């Protein structure tokens, strides 16, 4: 639900040591009052949303696959040109090495240019009235009128905690030389 | 007023759903910086050019004319160019090409002007498109196996540059 | 009143937005002491050849003519070791570019004579890409984005092929700190 | 009242024109926009000049390999240049000015061909990347990422 005053909305400020600013609109997914830089008083606020989740959603993939490559789980055949070891770092390596992490950037750079650009920059010029982060995609039919929130909020607190989590694991894989698990 | 193809994009203002094949799929907007009867003539070009090369890539691996052997022994796909080029046959095949793209040239100058439509060259001696439905299906179905043997022509020679099998060697040799 | 790329500086007169590219950056006051045809005229020359100057010292790298004298990886080295006769023949040919393209009207005191003449718009559109109105802002926005970078960017490798004595994509490969 | 660098020769006390034309939209493919006479555009425009450059790139491939062909015993053939071409009726001028007089390939050592690269003047290509990688290199390949990365491991 979208529990505007409780989670999102005005008024709302989970870290109120530094007190909410007014250039909020309460409109935006995720807004719970933290802009102690006053960010959102200059920049445009469709963009760094779109921004964020986007950054989001990538530490989400992140996550999952750093902790299904970390444990052990591995596609049939994927140990042997990979390196049958578990350090995320020499598994990038490795797999540009092979050619497999350029093949994953050709096509997610595609992905990228062929309709990223052209859908960010209709929404910010104000042709498609497509909100950020919003690229239509519902195969299994799971939001039809939960989307207000319930799906919205939880995703872009999702996508900061990934944000958080991936770094973590990153930093501690750098000072302790040993994947997590 | 959204694209069909990619549903969270606007559609395209040269876009309209009359030639055969559109669904709205012109994310990049090049359709606003060229003419779209160029770029339509640009893609039936491409297209019938592609299903030619996709065919005789397909024949040449299937069999061979007689006496091409000799002059090129064992020797496939693009590495014929450089010998084909040193014997007379590509210069033969480029002077008629050449003297067909100069009526192309100005039939294309023609469409740009907008008196025929793009690759409408009214060539049909076998009458098949009677019905003016069945010349529907037809040019969807051309756009569409157009599109589809420049993707597999592509594959085609990148992976002839990759092995040096052939599209049915390949298949037939891992 | 204050200038939007310079916030501590007011806005330079003869500057509202009306042109591609404008944040209102003129520190020097270069507006208020020229005429802003000719200087948008100069910006979009000076831009344009440096496109055509950072593709080409990209580009004669990776791909050159057949010959010796055009085997050379670095430009600086590729200026020298082209035949002179035809770097004579760019020159004149240039020559007659900016005469014939400007229409005689080649100075300071008689370019821009005629009202309808537009900084930049040389008349040139050879395959008419032109032919959209909303899209006219962008493109000449565009245009002087992908000039300005390429200012920039052509100076840099000049300044490090003068540095390194290498061309710019195996610099980057086989760098060396100075 | 005269602005530096105005382009307006009555702000400079230069000798005006009076005369200004106005500016048509019509456009050639390898012309230029601008004043013509009745008629021009309709008769050179973008049509003409598109026909025109496709002749004459009809026409270039004879041109590009000019020569006389001669078949030989075997069934080959040895090409000779135009400039052997001899004439009957021109007193002492036996050798003649020929189309390998205008378009003199061979002269400058140009392999011409058709499509005018040759297999002797063949565009050259070579990959700048020397065959390593963008990091993490060992041997004589030092990028500007591992020279950054070297910086901050030190
Ligand atoms: C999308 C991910 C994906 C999937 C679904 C597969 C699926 C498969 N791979 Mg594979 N592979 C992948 C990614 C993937 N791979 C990557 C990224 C690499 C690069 C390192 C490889 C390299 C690779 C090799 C080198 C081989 C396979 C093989 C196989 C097959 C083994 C099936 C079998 O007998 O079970 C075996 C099940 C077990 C041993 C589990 C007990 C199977 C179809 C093998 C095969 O025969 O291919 C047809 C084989 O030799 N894969
Ligand atoms: C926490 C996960 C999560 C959630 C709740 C959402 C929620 C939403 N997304 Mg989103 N998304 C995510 C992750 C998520 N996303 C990621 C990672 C990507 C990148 C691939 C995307 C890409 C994406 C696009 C491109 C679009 C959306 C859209 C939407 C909206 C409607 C669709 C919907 O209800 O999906 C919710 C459905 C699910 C979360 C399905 C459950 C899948 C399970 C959890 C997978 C588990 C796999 C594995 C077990 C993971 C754990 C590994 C670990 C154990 C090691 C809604 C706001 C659409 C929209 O309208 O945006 C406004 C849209 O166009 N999303
Ligand atoms: C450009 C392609 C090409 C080339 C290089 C040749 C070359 C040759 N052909 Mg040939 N041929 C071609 C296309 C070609 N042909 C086509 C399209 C046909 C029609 C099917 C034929 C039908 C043909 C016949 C019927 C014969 C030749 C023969 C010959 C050889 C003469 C000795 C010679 C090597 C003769 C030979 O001895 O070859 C075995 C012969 O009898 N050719
Ligand atoms: C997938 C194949 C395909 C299809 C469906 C069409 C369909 C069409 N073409 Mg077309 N064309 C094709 C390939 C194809 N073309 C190729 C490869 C070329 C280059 C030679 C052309 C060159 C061409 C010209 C120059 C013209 C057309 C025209 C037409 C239209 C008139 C109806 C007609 O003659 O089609 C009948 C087509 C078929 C029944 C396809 C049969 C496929 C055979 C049996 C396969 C042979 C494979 C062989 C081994 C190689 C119609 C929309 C005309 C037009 O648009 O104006 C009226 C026109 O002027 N086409
Ligand atoms: C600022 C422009 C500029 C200048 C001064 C040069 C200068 C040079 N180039 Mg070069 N080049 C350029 C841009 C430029 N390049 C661009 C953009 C490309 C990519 C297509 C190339 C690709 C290139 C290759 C592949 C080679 C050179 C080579 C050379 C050298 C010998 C001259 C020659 O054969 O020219 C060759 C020129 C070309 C092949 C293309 C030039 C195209 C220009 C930009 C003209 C287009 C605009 C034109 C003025 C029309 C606009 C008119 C309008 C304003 C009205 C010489 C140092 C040769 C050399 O020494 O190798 C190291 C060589 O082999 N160039
Ligand atoms: C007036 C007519 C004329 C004549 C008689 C010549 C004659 C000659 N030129 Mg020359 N040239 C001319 C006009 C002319 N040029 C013009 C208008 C230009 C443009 C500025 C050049 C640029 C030029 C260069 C840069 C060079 C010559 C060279 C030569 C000599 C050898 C040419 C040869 O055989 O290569 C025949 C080979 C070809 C035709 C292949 C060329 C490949 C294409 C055209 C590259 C694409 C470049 C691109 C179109 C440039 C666009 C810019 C332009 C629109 C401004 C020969 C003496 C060369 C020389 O002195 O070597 C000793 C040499 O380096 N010329
Ligand atoms: C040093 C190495 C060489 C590198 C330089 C390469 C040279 C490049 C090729 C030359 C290209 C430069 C163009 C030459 C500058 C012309 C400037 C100009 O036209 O200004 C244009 C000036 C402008 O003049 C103004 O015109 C006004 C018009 O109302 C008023 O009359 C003003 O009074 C008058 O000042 O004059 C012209 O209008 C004259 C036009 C003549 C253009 C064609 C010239 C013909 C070429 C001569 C060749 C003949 C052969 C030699 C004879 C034997
Ligand atoms: C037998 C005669 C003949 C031939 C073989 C021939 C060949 C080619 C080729 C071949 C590759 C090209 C590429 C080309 C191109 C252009 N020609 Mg053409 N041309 C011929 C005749 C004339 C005449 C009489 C005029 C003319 C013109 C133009 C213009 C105009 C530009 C503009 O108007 O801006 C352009 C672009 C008119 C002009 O302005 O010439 C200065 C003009 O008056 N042409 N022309
Ligand atoms: C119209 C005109 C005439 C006409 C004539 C014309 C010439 C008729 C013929 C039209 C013909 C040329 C159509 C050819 C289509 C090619 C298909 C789409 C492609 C396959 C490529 C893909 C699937 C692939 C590949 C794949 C990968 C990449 C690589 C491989 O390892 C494997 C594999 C092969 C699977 C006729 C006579 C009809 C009469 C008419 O009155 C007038
Ligand atoms: C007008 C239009 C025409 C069109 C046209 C023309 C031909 C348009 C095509 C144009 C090309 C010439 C644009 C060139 C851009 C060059 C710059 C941006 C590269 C900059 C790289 C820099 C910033 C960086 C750099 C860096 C430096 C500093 C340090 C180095 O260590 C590395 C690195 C290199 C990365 C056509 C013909 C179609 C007809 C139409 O009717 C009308
Ligand atoms: C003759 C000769 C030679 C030659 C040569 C030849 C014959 C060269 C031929 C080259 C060809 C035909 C290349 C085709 C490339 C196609 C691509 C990249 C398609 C990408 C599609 C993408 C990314 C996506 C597609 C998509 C997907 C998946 C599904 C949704 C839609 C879409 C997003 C569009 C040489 C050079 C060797 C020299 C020799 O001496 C002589």
């Amino acid at each position: 639900l979208y529990k505007d005053g409780k989670m999102q909305g005005k008024g709302v400020n989970i870290i109120p040591v530094f007190a909410r600013p007014d250039s909020l609109d309460g409109t935006i997914p995720g807004d719970q009052g933290f802009d102690p830089f006053g960010f959102s008083s200059w920049v445009n606020m469709k963009f760094v949303s779109e921004a964020e989740i986007k950054h989001g959603r990538l530490a989400m993939l992140a996550f999952a696959g750093i902790m299904v490559e970390s444990i052990g789980i591995s596609f049939p055949g994927a140990t042997s040109i990979l390196g049958d070891s578990k350090d995320i770092f020499e598994i990038h390596n490795k797999a540009v090495e092979s050619g497999a992490m350029g093949q994953i950037l050709l096509w997610v750079g595609f992905i990228e240019a062929c309709v990223g650009v052209p859908a960010m920059n209709e929404m910010l010029s104000g042709e498609t009235s497509r909100m950020p982060g919003d690229f239509g995609f519902d195969p299994l039919g799971l939001g039809k009128g939960d989307k207000l929130a319930r799906k919205q909020l939880v995703e872009v607190t999702n996508g900061r905690l990934a944000m958080l989590a991936v770094s973590g694991i990153v930093h501690h894989t750098i000072i302790t030389g040993k994947g997590p698990l | 007023a959204m694209s069909d193809s990619v549903p969270f994009l606007k559609q395209p203002e040269a876009l309209d759903g009359s030639m055969a094949g559109d669904v709205g799929f012109d994310p990049l907007g090049f359709s606003s910086i060229g003419d779209i009867n160029f770029l339509r003539e640009a893609e039936l070009k491409h297209g019938r050019i592609a299903m030619l090369a996709a065919a005789g890539s397909i024949a040449q691996d299937i069999f061979t004319f007689p006496g091409v052997s000799k002059v090129v022994g064992t020797a496939k796909m693009t590495g014929v160019h450089d010998i084909l080029v040193k014997q007379g046959a590509m210069g033969q095949l480029l002077l008629w090409l050449s003297f067909l793209e100069v009526f192309g040239t100005i039939a294309l100058l023609e469409t740009l002007d907008g008196k025929r439509a793009p690759g409408d060259f009214k060539f049909d001696p076998l009458n098949f498109s009677k019905n003016p439905e069945t010349f529907k299906r037809y040019q969807l179905a051309e756009i569409k196996n157009g599109r589809l043997a420049m993707m597999g022509v592509g594959g085609m020679v990148h992976g002839y540059f990759i092995t040096g099998k052939g599209p049915l060697e390949l298949l037939g040799n891992f | 009143a204050k200038s939007k790329a310079v916030p501590f500086l007011s806005q330079p007169e003869a500057l509202d937005g009306s042109m591609a590219g404008d944040v209102g950056f003129d520190p020097f006051g270069f507006s208020s002491n020229f005429d802003l045809k000719w200087l948008r005229e100069a910006e979009l020359k000076h831009g344009r050849i440096c496109m055509l100057a950072a593709t080409g010292c990209l580009v004669q790298e990776v791909v050159h003519l057949p010959g010796e004298a055009f085997s050379q990886k670095m430009a600086l080295n590729a200026w020298a070791a082209a035949p002179r006769g035809g770097m004579i023949s760019i020159l004149v040919a240039i020559g007659l570019i900016e005469l014939i393209s400007n229409r005689f009207a080649l100075t300071a005191t008689d370019m821009f004579a005629n009202p309808n003449r537009v900084p930049g718009d040389l008349g040139f559109d050879p395959l008419s890409l032109g032919g959209n109105g909303a899209n006219r802002a962008r493109m000449e926005l565009a245009e002087i984005t992908h000039g300005r970078a390429a200012m920039m960017g052509f100076s840099g490798m000049v300044h490090q092929m003068l540095v390194s004595k290498q061309a710019p994509i195996e610099q980057l490969m086989h760098f060396k700190a100075v | 009242a005269a602005v530096g660098f105005s382009g307006v020769p009555s702000q400079f006390g230069r000798p005006e024109s009076g005369v200004y034309p106005a500016e048509p939209s019509e456009q050639t493919f390898l012309g230029m926009r601008g004043p013509r006479a009745p008629g021009h555009r309709e008769n050179f425009g973008g049509k003409h000049t598109a026909t025109m450059l496709a002749i004459a790139a009809l026409l270039w491939q004879p041109v590009s390999e000019a020569g006389m062909y001669r078949m030989q015993g075997d069934g080959s053939l040895t090409k000779t240049s135009f400039n052997e071409f001899e004439v009957p009726g021109f007193g002492n001028a036996k050798k003649v000015p020929t189309i390998e007089s205008l378009f003199p390939f061979s002269s400058k050592g140009f392999d011409a061909s058709p499509v005018l690269f040759g297999k002797n003047s063949m565009i050259v290509v070579e990959d700048p990347r020397d065959g390593c990688g963008a990091y993490a290199n060992s041997g004589s390949c030092h990028t500007f990422l591992d020279e950054i990365g070297d910086a901050l491991k030190a």
